[PDB]
C-alpha cells in the first residue's frame, strides 16, 4: 500500500507459497506417483 | 538505560484482563538466564576430549562440592524451557496473536530454531551411547549434498573434533539467542499485546504494580518445581542409555529421544522415503511462517475472536495440539506395523490441520 | 541419570521373625509360591493347552514362550507382595 | 455471566457498514492516484528507511534515533 | 503503522454493491438531526423483563451466509474486494445502502422533483441506520453490574484495625526467605571452585642415606614440592658456622646446629620463599641461587642477599636411623 | 501503538522519555467518566476471591468443557483401540 | 491484628527501611539455621537405625 | 523384537521422599559384591576414599584396600612394582582390556557396575527380578551352550550363568544367608553405589522446597492485595451513582 | 478518614488538569498545630503568572526551584 | 551513561528546540 515500510514481506508471502507448491510436487510424485507406477 | 528501564517495565501500560497465560515468556527469559548460569559453571570443570569426556562429567557428580547440583539444574531447566515455549506458542496460536504481531511472530521461530540447535548440541557434549548414535543419524539426515557432512563433522566419522566445535558452538549460541530476545521485544512493544478477549479496549492499566506481582507468583512457583524434580527425580525425564559409555560397532537395543524431540522422531519412523521425512519438517515449518501475512490471503476483513467457547467444532489448534501428543506417544513405542499405521493417521492429521490455519 | 525415582505411598513391612533360628537357611521365596501357583492358574493352563498343540500339529514348527513367559511374570509379580516380610 | 435480563439485545446489527463503505472508496483511490509504481527514495534519512514509510523508527534499522539529550515525539513536531 | 491495507480485485469474493454479508436494510433520514427523535420515542428490549435464555429476542441475520471446505466461521460482515468502474445500483425501495462507490459512479441519488445539491445532501453517510438500531444497541450507565459485588462490601469502616504493621511483615517475611536462599546459592557457586575431595594432600614417606656421598646433594619428592637432602663436607660446615658471628647482620636470623640437628645432614624444602621458583645451585655463598629474581642461600638454607624475605622453610622431620629418614 | 487521531495530544509540554509508551498508546475518553478506587490497606483482598468463586468457576468450566474435553475423549479413546490392536497382532504374528 | 499492632514491631523494626533491611538480613541469619537444625532433627527421627551413626560396626 | 515385560514394585527402604539408604545392607551388600560379583565384574569409578565415614570406618577400610596388590611406578630403574593397595586407590579389576574379558566369557562383556541401576530401566527393581529371573526353557525352546533362559533378561537369553547360592557367601552382623537376602543386600550396596550423594541431595531437597513452598504463600497474598484495589474499582458515564 | 480517590475524567475542556491531594491533619488545640502552620509555609506556592521579583529558578524555596527546572521549561 | 538513549522509537529530538 502507499505510505508504507513492509516491502519485503510480501516477499517472502510469494517464495513461501512457491516453495510448499513445488515441496508437494515433488512429494506426490516421489512417495505415491513412482510406486504407483509399478502398482499399475 | 534507566530511562529505558522505567519506560519499559514500569510505566508500561497493558490491559486489565491479562491472565496468567500471558506470563510464560518472562518465564522462558528466565530460563534462559538461569540456564546460562549453570552452564558457564560447568564449563569450567568439563573436558572437550573423546577419551574422556564421560569421566569429566562423572568427576563433577563425585568429587566436587556441590558438583551433582549444578548439572541436575542444568539437565532438568531444559525441559521447563522447551514446555514454556509449547504453552507459549500455542497461547498464540489459540488467539491468533500473528494477525497484527507479525515480525514478533517470525522472531519467536526463529528463536525456537535457536532453541532447538542449542539443545541438540547440548546433548552430545556428555558423550554416551545415545550421544554419539543421537549425532551419526542426524548428521546422516542432512546428507543430500557431497561433502557438507564430513566436512561439518570435521571427519569422516563422529570424532573428538566433532566434540570440540560442538561444545564451542554450544557456548555461543545461547548469546545470540539473547541479541534475538532484543529484537523480538522489539517487534512486540512496536505494536501492544493482545487481549484474551480480543478486542480493543482503553482500560489500560500500568504494568509495575499489578502485572510485576503476578510474574513474582508464577517465578516462584516455577522455581518451586525446578528444585522439586532436580532434588527428588519424580518423572523419568531422560531415558538411562545415555549412562553407557560409546561403543563405535553396537548399536543400543532401545532407542528413545529426550521427549521434546519425540514427534521429530515418529515421524522418522513411519515416512517411508528419507527426503519425504525431511521435508515434512521443511512444509510443516514454511506453514507456520506462512501465518505471519494471513491478512492478505483472502478479502473478508479479520478478526482475533476465534469463538471456541462452548463450541463443539472445537478448533484446529486443539486438534493440532492432540496430533501432537498422539504423535509423542507413538515416537515412544516400538516400530510395529500397528504403530506406524496410527502414525502416518496422526501423521495426516497433524500436517492437515496446520495447511488448514489458511482458509478463514 | 537418577539412580533410582520416588514412589508414593509404598508400605514397608515390619520383619516377622523365624520361629526357629534354622526357619530360613531355606530361601524363603519357597514358602510364598504355592499360594501365588495357584492364583496363576489360567496361564498354567495355556500353557499346557499349547504344548499339547505344538506336539500334535506335525508340521515341526512350534513353541510356546509366550505363555510360559506371562505364567512367571504373573508369578513374580505375585510373589513380590511378601518376600520382604521375610527378609532383614 | 451478566444477569439474563441484561441480555436481552440482538448482537449482530451492522452499525459500522455505511462507514467502512466510504473508507473502502477513500483509500482506493489513494491506490489508483498515487500507488500505482514502485517509487524510488534517499536511504536512511528523515528517521525513516527510505523504501516507502512515513512514520520515523516503526523498523528496527532505524531504532534508537538519539545518544544523548531528552528525545521527543513526532506528533509534537 | 507498519500495516497495509489488502484493497484488491478478487474473483472468490464479489463486491459487497453485489454480495453485501451485513443484513442489507437501512432507514434513511433527511437530516441526521432527526435521529435524536427515535431515542427518546422507540421501545427498548433492555427496559423490559425476561427471565430465561429461550426467551431472548432471536436475531434478524440468517445463520446461513458463508460456506467452504474447513471454514469454521460461518459469518461475517465486511470484506475489501475491490469496486468496479460501473457498480451496481442500489435499490432504495427496498431499503439497500448506498454509500462511496454506488453514490459516487451511481445515478441513485438522482429525484426529478428536486434541486441536484438538495439531493446529494442525504446521502452521506451519516444519513443511514439499520433497521433495529434503536432498539437493539446497547449504551452502558457503568462497568459494574448491580447483580455483582464492588468495594461497598469490602470496604474496612469506623471501627476497624490498622493494618500498615501486617502488610509490611508480609512482605519482609517473603524477602528474608528469599535472602537466605539468595545466600546459600552464592555459597555453593563459591564452594564449587574449591579443591576437590580426591586431593587431601595427606601422605608421609622415607628415605634411605646410604647411598649418599660428601658434597652431593639429592633431591625429593614430598606433599607436591621438592625437598633438598644434602651430606655436607667440613668444609660446608665451617662455612655455615663462620657466619654465625654476623647473625646481627641477617634478614631472618637463626644458628646453623637448629638447621642440622645431626651436623653433617642439611635438609630444606626446595622453594624460594620469594614466589615460589626452585633455587639452583651455586650463588655467592657456595648455597643454592634463585634464577626468577636473584636471592642467594648459604651452606645451610639461610637467606643472605635477595628479595626473599626468609630462609628455606624446615619440613617436619625425623631421623629414624643413623641411615634412614621420615618426612611428615 | 494508536491511530493517529487518537495520540494527539491537548497539552504541549515535552513528553519526558521515561513515559514513552504511555503516550504512544493514548485514547480519547469519549464522553467522560467518574471512577472511585479504595486504598488496598482499607480493603479486604482474600474474601472477595472466595466470595465469587462458585460464578468464577462455573463460568470457567462452562467455557472450556466442548472445545478441549471431547476431542481429549476421543483421542484417550483412540489409544485404546491402539493397544487392542497391538495386543491382538503380538499374538497373531508370534504365537502358534 | 490488634495483638500484632500492640507489639510495636512495625514503629521501631519497619517503619524505617534501613530497620527493615537490618530485621531482613538478621531474622534470615538466625531463622535459616533454626529451619536447619529441626529438619536435621527430623531426618534423624524418621531414619532411625538406618543411618551409619545408629548401627556401628564390630570388628571380627 | 518385542516389548519386554515391567518388573515389579519391591519396598526397598529408600524409595520414600523422606527415608534415606539403609546402611547395615549396603555394608551386607559390599560384602557380597566383593566374594562373588567382582569375579567377573569391575568398578571402575570407586575408591577406598568413598567407604569411609559413609559405610565403614576408616580402621577397616585401610585393612579391606590392605588385602589387594595394586601396581606402581616407574620406580629409579624405570621398572614397574605392585604394592599394597591404600586408602587412595581405586577398585581392582579383574581383566586387563575388554579384549582379555570377551575371551574369558564367551564373548560377551560384563559391564561396569558403577552406575548400573541407573543405566537401565526400573534399576533396582529390574535388577531385583533379574537376580531371581533363571528357569528352564519353554516347550520348543533350545539354547546354544554356555547359555541360560532368564525370564526377565530382554530377548530371554542371558550370558551370566545363574549368579546366587545360599551360604555362597557369610554375614558379620549375623544375618543368615540365602539368594532373596544377598539379592536385597547387594541390590541396595549397587543403588548406593550409583550416586553416594543421594542422602544429602535428599535432606537439601526437603529444606529447599519447604522454604520455597511458603514463599509462594506469601507471594500469593502479596499478588491478591493488589487484585483486589483494581477487581473492586467503581467506573461510571455521564452522573455518580454511588459513594 | 478514608484513603480513595474520585476523578471525573474530561477531554472536552481545553488542556488543563486541576488536582487536589490531602492527609490527615490534627485538631485546633492539638499541641502540634503551630507545626503544622510551619509546615504549610515550609512547602509554600507558587504561580507561573506573577512571580514577585525573584525568579522561580534560583528561589530559596527548594519545591519551587525543583518545579520550575523540570525539563528546563 | 545511565541516562544515555532516551528513546526507542520515533527520530528524537535536541534539548535546545524544547
Ligand atoms: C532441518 C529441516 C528444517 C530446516 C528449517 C526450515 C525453516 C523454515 C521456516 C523459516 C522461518 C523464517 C525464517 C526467517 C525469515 C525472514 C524473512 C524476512 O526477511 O523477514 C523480513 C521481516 C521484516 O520485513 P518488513 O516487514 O518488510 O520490513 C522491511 C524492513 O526494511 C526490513 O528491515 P528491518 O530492520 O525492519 O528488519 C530487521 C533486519 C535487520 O536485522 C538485523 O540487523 C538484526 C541482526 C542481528 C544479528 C545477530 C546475529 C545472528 C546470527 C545468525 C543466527 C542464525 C540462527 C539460525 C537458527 C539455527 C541455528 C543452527 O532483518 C531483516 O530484515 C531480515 C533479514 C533476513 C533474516 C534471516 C534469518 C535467518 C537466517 C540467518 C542466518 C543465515 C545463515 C548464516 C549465518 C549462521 C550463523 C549461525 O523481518 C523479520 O521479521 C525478521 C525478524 C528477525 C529474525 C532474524 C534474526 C537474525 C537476523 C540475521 C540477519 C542476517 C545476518 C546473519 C549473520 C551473518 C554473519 C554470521
Ligand atoms: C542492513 C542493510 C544494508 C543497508 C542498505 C540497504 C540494503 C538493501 C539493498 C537491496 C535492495 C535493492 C533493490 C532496490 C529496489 C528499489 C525499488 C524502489 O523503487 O523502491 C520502492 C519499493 C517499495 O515501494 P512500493 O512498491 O510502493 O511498496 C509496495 C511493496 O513493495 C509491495 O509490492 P508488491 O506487493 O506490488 O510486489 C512488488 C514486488 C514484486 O516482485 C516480487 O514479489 C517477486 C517475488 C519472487 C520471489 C523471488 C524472491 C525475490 C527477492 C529477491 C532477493 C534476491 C536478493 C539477494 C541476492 C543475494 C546475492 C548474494 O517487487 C519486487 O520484489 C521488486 C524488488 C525486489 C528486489 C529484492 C532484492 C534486491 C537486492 C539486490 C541486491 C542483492 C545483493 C545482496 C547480497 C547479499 C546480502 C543480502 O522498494 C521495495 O520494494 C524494496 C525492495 C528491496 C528490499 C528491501 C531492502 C532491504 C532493506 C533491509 C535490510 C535487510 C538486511 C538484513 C541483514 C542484516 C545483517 C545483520
Ligand atoms: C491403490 C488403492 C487406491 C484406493 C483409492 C481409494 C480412494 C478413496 C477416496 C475417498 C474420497 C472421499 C471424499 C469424497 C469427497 C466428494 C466431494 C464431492 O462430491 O463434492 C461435491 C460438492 C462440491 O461442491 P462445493 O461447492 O465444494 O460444495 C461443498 C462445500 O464447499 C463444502 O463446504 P460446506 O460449508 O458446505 O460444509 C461445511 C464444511 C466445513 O465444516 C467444518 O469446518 C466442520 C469441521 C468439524 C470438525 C470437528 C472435529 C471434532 C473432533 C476432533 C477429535 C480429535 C481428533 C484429533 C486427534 C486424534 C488423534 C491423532 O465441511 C467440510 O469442510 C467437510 C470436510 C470433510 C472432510 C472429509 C475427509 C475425508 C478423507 C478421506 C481419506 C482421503 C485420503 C487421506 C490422505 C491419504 C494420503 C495422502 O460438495 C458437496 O456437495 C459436499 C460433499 C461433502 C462430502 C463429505 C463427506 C465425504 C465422505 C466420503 C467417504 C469415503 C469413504 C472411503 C473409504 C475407503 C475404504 C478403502
Ligand atoms: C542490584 C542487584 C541486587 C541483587 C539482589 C540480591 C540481594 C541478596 C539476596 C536478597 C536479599 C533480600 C532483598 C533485599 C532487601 C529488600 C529490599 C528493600 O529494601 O525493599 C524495598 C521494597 C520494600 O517495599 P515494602 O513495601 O515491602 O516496604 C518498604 C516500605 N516501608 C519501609 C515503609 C516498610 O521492595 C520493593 O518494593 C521491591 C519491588 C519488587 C517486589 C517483587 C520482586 C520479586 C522478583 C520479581 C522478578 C525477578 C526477576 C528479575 C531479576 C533479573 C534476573 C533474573
Ligand atoms: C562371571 C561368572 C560373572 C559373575 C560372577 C557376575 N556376572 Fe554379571 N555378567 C556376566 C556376563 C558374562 C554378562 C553378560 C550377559 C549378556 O547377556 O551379555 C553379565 C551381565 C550382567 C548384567 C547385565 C544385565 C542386562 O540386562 O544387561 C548385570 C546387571 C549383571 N551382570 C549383574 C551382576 C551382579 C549383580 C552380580 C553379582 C551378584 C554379577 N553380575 C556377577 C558375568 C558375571
Ligand atoms: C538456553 C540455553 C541453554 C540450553 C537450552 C542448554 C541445553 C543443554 C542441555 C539439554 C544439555 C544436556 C545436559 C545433559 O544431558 O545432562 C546441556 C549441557 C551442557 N551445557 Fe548447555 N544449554 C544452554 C546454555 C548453555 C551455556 C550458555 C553454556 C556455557 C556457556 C552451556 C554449557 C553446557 C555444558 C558444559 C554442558 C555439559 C553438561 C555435562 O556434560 O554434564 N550451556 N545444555
Ligand atoms: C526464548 C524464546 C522466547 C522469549 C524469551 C519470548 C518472550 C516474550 C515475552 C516476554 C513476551 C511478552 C509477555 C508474554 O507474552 O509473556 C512475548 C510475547 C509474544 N511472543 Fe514470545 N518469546 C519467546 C518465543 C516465542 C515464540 C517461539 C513465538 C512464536 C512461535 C513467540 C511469539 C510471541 C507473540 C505472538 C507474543 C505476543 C502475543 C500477544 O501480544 O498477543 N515468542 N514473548
Ligand atoms: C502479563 O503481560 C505481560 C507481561 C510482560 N512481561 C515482561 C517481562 C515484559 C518485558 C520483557 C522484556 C523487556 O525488556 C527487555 C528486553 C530484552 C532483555 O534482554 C534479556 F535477554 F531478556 F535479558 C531484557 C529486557 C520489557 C518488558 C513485557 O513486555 C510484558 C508484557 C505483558 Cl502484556
Ligand atoms: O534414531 C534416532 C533419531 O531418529 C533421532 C532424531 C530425533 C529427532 C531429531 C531432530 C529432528 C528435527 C529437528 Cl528440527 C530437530 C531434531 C534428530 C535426531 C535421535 O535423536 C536419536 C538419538 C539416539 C539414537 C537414535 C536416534
Ligand atoms: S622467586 Fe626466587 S628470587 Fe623471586
Amino acid at each position: 500500500s502507499y505510505g508504507n515500510g513492509t516491502v519485503l514481506m510480501p516477499i517472502v508471502r510469494r517464495v513461501f507459497i512457491g516453495a510448499l507448491v513445488g515441496i508437494y510436487a515433488y512429494a506426490a510424485t516421489d512417495v505415491v506417483l513412482i510406486p504407483g507406477y509399478a502398482q499399475l | 538505560f534507566m530511562s529505558l528501564f522505567r519506560a519499559h517495565l514500569v510505566f508500561y501500560r497493558c490491559a486489565l484482563n491479562l491472565n496468567s497465560s500471558y506470563n510464560f515468556g518472562f518465564l522462558v527469559a528466565m530460563t534462559f538466564v538461569l540456564q546460562i548460569i549453570t552452564g558457564i559453571t560447568l564449563a569450567f570443570r568439563y573436558t572437550s576430549e573423546a577419551s574422556c569426556a564421560f569421566a569429566s562429567v562423572q568427576h563433577l557428580v563425585r568429587e566436587v562440592a556441590a558438583g551433582w547440583e549444578f548439572r541436575m539444574l542444568h539437565a532438568t531447566t531444559a525441559s521447563f524451557v522447551f514446555l514454556c515455549i509449547l504453552i507459549h506458542m500455542t497461547r498464540g496460536l489459540y488467539n491468533w496473536s500473528y494477525s497484527y504481531l507479525t515480525t514478533a511472530w517470525m522472531s519467536g521461530l526463529v528463536l525456537y530454531l535457536l532453541t532447538i540447535a542449542t539443545a541438540f548440541l547440548g546433548y552430545v557434549l556428555p558423550w554416551g551411547q545415545m550421544s554419539f548414535w543421537g549425532a551419526t543419524v542426524i548428521t546422516n539426515l542432512l546428507s543430500p549434498i557431497p561433502y557438507l557432512v564430513p566436512w561439518l563433522l570435521g571427519g569422516y566419522y563422529v570424532s573428538d573434533v566433532t566434540l570440540k566445535r560442538f561444545f564451542v558452538l554450544h557456548f555461543i549460541l545461547p548469546f545470540i539467542g539473547c541479541i534475538i530476545i532484543v529484537l523480538h521485544i522489539f517487534y512486540l512493544h512496536l505494536n501492544g499485546s493482545s487481549n484474551p478477549a480480543g478486542i480493543d479496549t482503553a482500560l489500560k492499566v500500568a504494568f509495575y504494580p499489578h502485572m510485576l506481582m503476578t510474574d513474582a507468583k508464577c517465578l516462584s512457583y516455577l522455581i518451586g518445581l525446578i528444585f522439586l524434580q532436580a532434588a527428588f527425580g519424580l518423572m523419568e525425564l531422560s531415558h538411562p542409555d545415555n549412562s553407557i559409555p560409546v561403543n563405535r560397532f553396537v548399536t543400543p537395543l532401545h532407542i528413545v529421544p529426550e521427549w521434546y524431540f519425540l514427534a521429530y522422531y515418529a515421524v522418522l519412523k513411519v515416512i517411508p522415503s528419507k527426503t519425504g521425512g525431511l521435508l515434512v519438517f521443511m512444509s510443516s515449518l514454511i506453514n507456520l511462517g506462512l501465518l505471519s501475512e494471513i491478512r492478505a490471503l483472502n478479502t473478508r476483513m479479520l478478526i482475533r475472536q476465534q469463538f471456541m467457547t462452548r463450541n463443539v467444532v472445537s478448533g484446529w489448534v486443539i486438534i493440532w495440539v492432540y496430533s501432537m501428543i498422539f504423535l509423542i506417544i507413538i515416537g515412544s513405542a516400538i516400530p510395529q506395523a500397528t504403530y506406524i499405521l496410527y502414525g502416518r493417521l496422526a501423521t495426516i492429521l497433524y500436517l492437515t490441520t496446520g495447511l488448514v490455519l489458511c482458509l478463514y | 541419570s537418577y539412580p533410582y525415582y520416588c514412589e508414593f505411598f509404598v508400605k514397608f513391612p515390619n520383619y516377622i521373625p523365624p520361629k526357629d533360628p534354622a526357619e530360613r537357611l531355606v530361601d524363603p521365596r519357597q514358602k510364598l509360591e504355592p499360594g501365588c501357583t495357584a492364583r496363576c492358574s489360567l496361564w498354567v493352563n495355556e500353557y499346557d493347552a499349547c504344548t499339547k498343540r505344538v506336539r500334535a500339529r506335525t508340521d515341526n514348527k512350534g513353541n510356546c514362550s509366550g505363555q510360559y513367559e506371562e505364567l512367571h511374570v504373573c508369578i513374580d509379580r505375585c510373589v513380590a507382595k511378601d518376600i520382604f516380610k521375610y527378609l532383614k | 455471566y451478566l444477569p439474563v435480563h441484561e441480555q436481552n439485545y440482538d448482537p449482530f446489527i451492522p452499525y459500522m457498514a455505511p462507514y467502512v463503505e466510504e473508507a473502502k472508496f477513500q483509500l482506493q483511490e489513494e491506490e489508483e492516484l498515487l500507488g500505482y509504481h514502485m517509487w524510488e527514495g534517499v536511504w536512511y534519512s528523515g528517521g525513516v528507511t527510505g523504501f516507502g514509510d512515513k512514520e520515523p523508527g516503526e523498523h528496527f534499522l532505524v531504532a534508537l534515533p538519539n545518544l544523548y539529550g531528552a528525545g521527543g515525539s513526532p506528533m509534537q513536531a | 503503522s507498519v500495516h497495509s491495507h489488502n484493497i484488491r480485485p478478487d474473483k472468490h469474493e464479489l463486491p459487497a454493491s453485489e454480495v453485501p454479508l451485513y443484513y442489507n436494510r437501512f432507514d434513511q433520514a433527511d437530516h441526521p438531526s432527526l435521529w435524536q427523535l427515535e431515542e427518546e420515542q422507540q421501545r427498548k428490549h433492555l427496559d423490559q423483563e425476561v427471565t430465561d435464555v429461550s426467551q431472548l429476542v432471536e436475531p434478524v441475520s440468517s445463520p446461513h451466509q458463508t460456506e467452504g471446505w474447513f471454514k469454521r466461521l460461518r459469518y461475517w460482515h465486511y470484506k475489501e474486494t475491490a469496486e468496479p468502474t460501473f457498480p451496481r445500483t442500489p435499490d432504495l425501495s427496498k431499503g439497500e445502502l448506498a454509500a462511496g462507490a454506488t453514490v459516487t459512479r451511481t445515478s441513485v441519488w438522482h429525484d426529478p422533483n428536486e434541486p441536484a445539491i438538495v439531493s446529494v445532501s442525504r446521502f452521506a453517510p451519516d444519513n443511514f441506520r439499520a433497521v433495529g438500531f434503536a432498539e437493539n444497541v446497547p449504551n452502558p450507565e457503568s462497568t459494574n453490574s448491580d447483580s455483582h459485588p464492588d468495594f461497598r462490601e469490602y470496604r474496612l469502616g469506623p471501627g476497624s484495625v490498622d493494618r500498615r504493621p501486617f502488610v509490611y511483615f508480609m512482605s519482609a517475611s517473603y524477602f528474608f526467605i528469599t535472602a537466605s536462599m539468595m545466600r546459600s546459592f552464592l555459597c555453593k557457586w563459591v564452594h564449587y571452585w574449591w579443591v576437590s575431595r580426591d586431593m587431601l594432600a595427606a601422605g608421609t614417606t622415607e628415605v634411605d642415606l646410604r647411598p649418599i656421598q660428601e658434597g652431593m646433594t639429592a633431591v625429593f619428592k614430598w606433599r607436591g614440592k621438592p625437598v633438598f637432602v644434602r651430606h655436607r663436607t667440613a668444609e660446608d660446615i665451617a662455612k655455615a658456622q663462620a657466619d654465625d658471628a654476623l647473625i646481627g647482620t641477617m634478614k631472618d636470623p637463626q644458628l646453623d646446629s637448629e638447621r642440622c640437628p645431626r651436623p653433617q645432614w642439611l635438609i630444606n624444602i626446595g622453594v624460594c620463599t620469594h614466589l615460589g621458583c626452585i633455587p639452583t645451585d651455586g650463588g655467592n655463598y657456595g648455597g643454592w641461587f634463585c634464577p626468577c629474581h636473584g636471592s642467594h642461600y648459604d651452606t645451610s638454607g639461610r637467606i643472605r642477599l635477595g628479595p626473599a624475605p626468609s630462609n628455606l622453610e624446615l619440613p617436619p622431620t625425623v631421623f629414624l636411623d643413623d641411615h634412614t629418614v621420615k618426612l611428615g | 501503538g494508536a491511530p493517529k487521531f487518537e495520540r494527539k495530544m491537548l497539552g504541549s509540554y515535552p513528553v519526558s522519555p521515561e513515559f514513552e509508551m504511555v503516550w504512544r498508546d493514548r485514547l480519547t475518553a469519549h464522553g467522560g467518566y467518574i471512577q472511585q478506587t479504595i486504598s488496598p490497606y482499607q480493603l479486604k483482598f482474600i474474601y472477595p476471591f472466595w466470595h465469587t468463586f462458585f460464578a468464577r468457576c462455573w463460568c470457567k468450566c462452562s467455557a472450556y468443557a466442548w472445545p478441549w474435553v471431547w476431542p481429549g475423549l476421543i483421542t484417550f479413546g483412540l489409544v485404546k483401540k491402539m493397544n487392542h490392536d497391538v495386543e491382538e497382532d503380538i499374538r497373531d504374528h508370534y504365537w502358534y | 491484628f490488634k495483638l500484632l499492632n500492640a507489639t510495636k514491631l512495625y514503629e521501631y523494626c519497619l517503619k524505617d527501611n534501613r530497620r527493615y533491611c537490618m530485621f531482613v538480613m538478621g531474622v534470615g541469619l538466625v531463622s535459616s539455621w533454626m529451619w536447619s537444625e529441626w529438619w536435621n532433627s527430623v531426618w534423624r527421627r524418621i531414619n532411625k537405625g538406618k543411618l551409619y551413626n545408629d548401627v556401628p560396626y564390630v570388628y571380627p | 523384537e518385542k516389548e519386554p515385560p515391567h518388573p515389579p514394585s519391591y519396598p526397598f527402604w529408600f524409595k520414600s521422599l523422606f527415608h534415606s539408604h539403609d546402611i547395615p545392607s549396603v555394608r551386607r551388600g559390599y560384602e557380597v559384591y566383593r566374594k562373588v560379583c567382582a569375579t567377573c565384574h569391575s568398578m571402575e569409578q570407586l575408591h577406598f576414599r568413598h567407604l569411609v565415614g559413609e559405610v565403614l570406618p576408616e580402621k577397616r577400610v585401610k585393612q579391606i584396600a590392605a588385602e589387594y596388590d595394586v601396581t606402581d611406578g616407574p620406580n629409579d630403574q624405570g621398572e614397574m612394582y605392585t604394592r599394597p593397595g591404600i586408602l587412595g586407590d581405586a577398585f581392582p579389576s579383574p581383566y586387563p582390556n575388554e579384549e582379555a574379558a570377551r575371551y574369558a566369557n564367551g564373548g560377551a562383556y560384563p559391564p561396569d557396575l558403577s552406575l548400573i541401576t541407573a543405566a537401565r530401566h526400573f534399576g533396582p527393581d529390574y535388577l531385583m527380578a533379574l537376580l531371581g529371573g533363571y528357569r528352564d526353557p519353554p516347550e520348543g525352546v533350545e539354547l546354544r551352550p554356555g547359555l541360560y533362559w532368564n525370564v526377565w533378561f530382554p530377548g530371554n537369553a542371558i550370558a551370566m550363568p545363574p549368579p546366587l547360592m545360599d551360604e555362597m557367601i557369610d554375614y558379620e552382623d549375623g544375618t543368615p544367608c540365602n539368594i532373596s537376602q544377598m539379592s536385597k543386600d547387594v541390590v541396595n550396596f549397587l543403588t548406593w553405589a550409583t550416586e553416594p550423594t543421594a542422602d544429602e541431595r535428599k535432606l537439601y531437597g526437603l529444606k529447599c522446597v519447604s522454604a520455597i513452598a511458603i514463599g509462594t504463600v506469601l507471594m500469593t497474598l502479596w499478588w491478591r492485595f493488589y487484585w483486589a484495589m483494581y477487581a473492586t474499582r467503581r467506573i461510571d458515564f455521564g452522573k455518580l451513582k454511588y459513594l | 478518614f478514608c484513603g480513595s480517590e474520585l476523578l471525573h475524567r474530561n477531554d472536552d475542556m481545553g488542556p488543563t488538569a486541576h488536582v487536589a491531594v490531602g492527609f490527615e491533619g490534627v485538631p485546633w488545640k492539638s499541641p502540634d498545630a503551630v507545626t503544622f502552620m510551619l509546615m504549610q509555609a515550609i512547602v509554600g506556592s507558587y504561580r507561573k503568572h506573577d512571580e514577585g521579583i525573584v525568579p522561580g529558578k534560583v528561589s530559596a524555596n527548594a519545591t519551587v526551584r525543583n518545579v520550575c527546572n523540570k525539563m528546563t521549561v
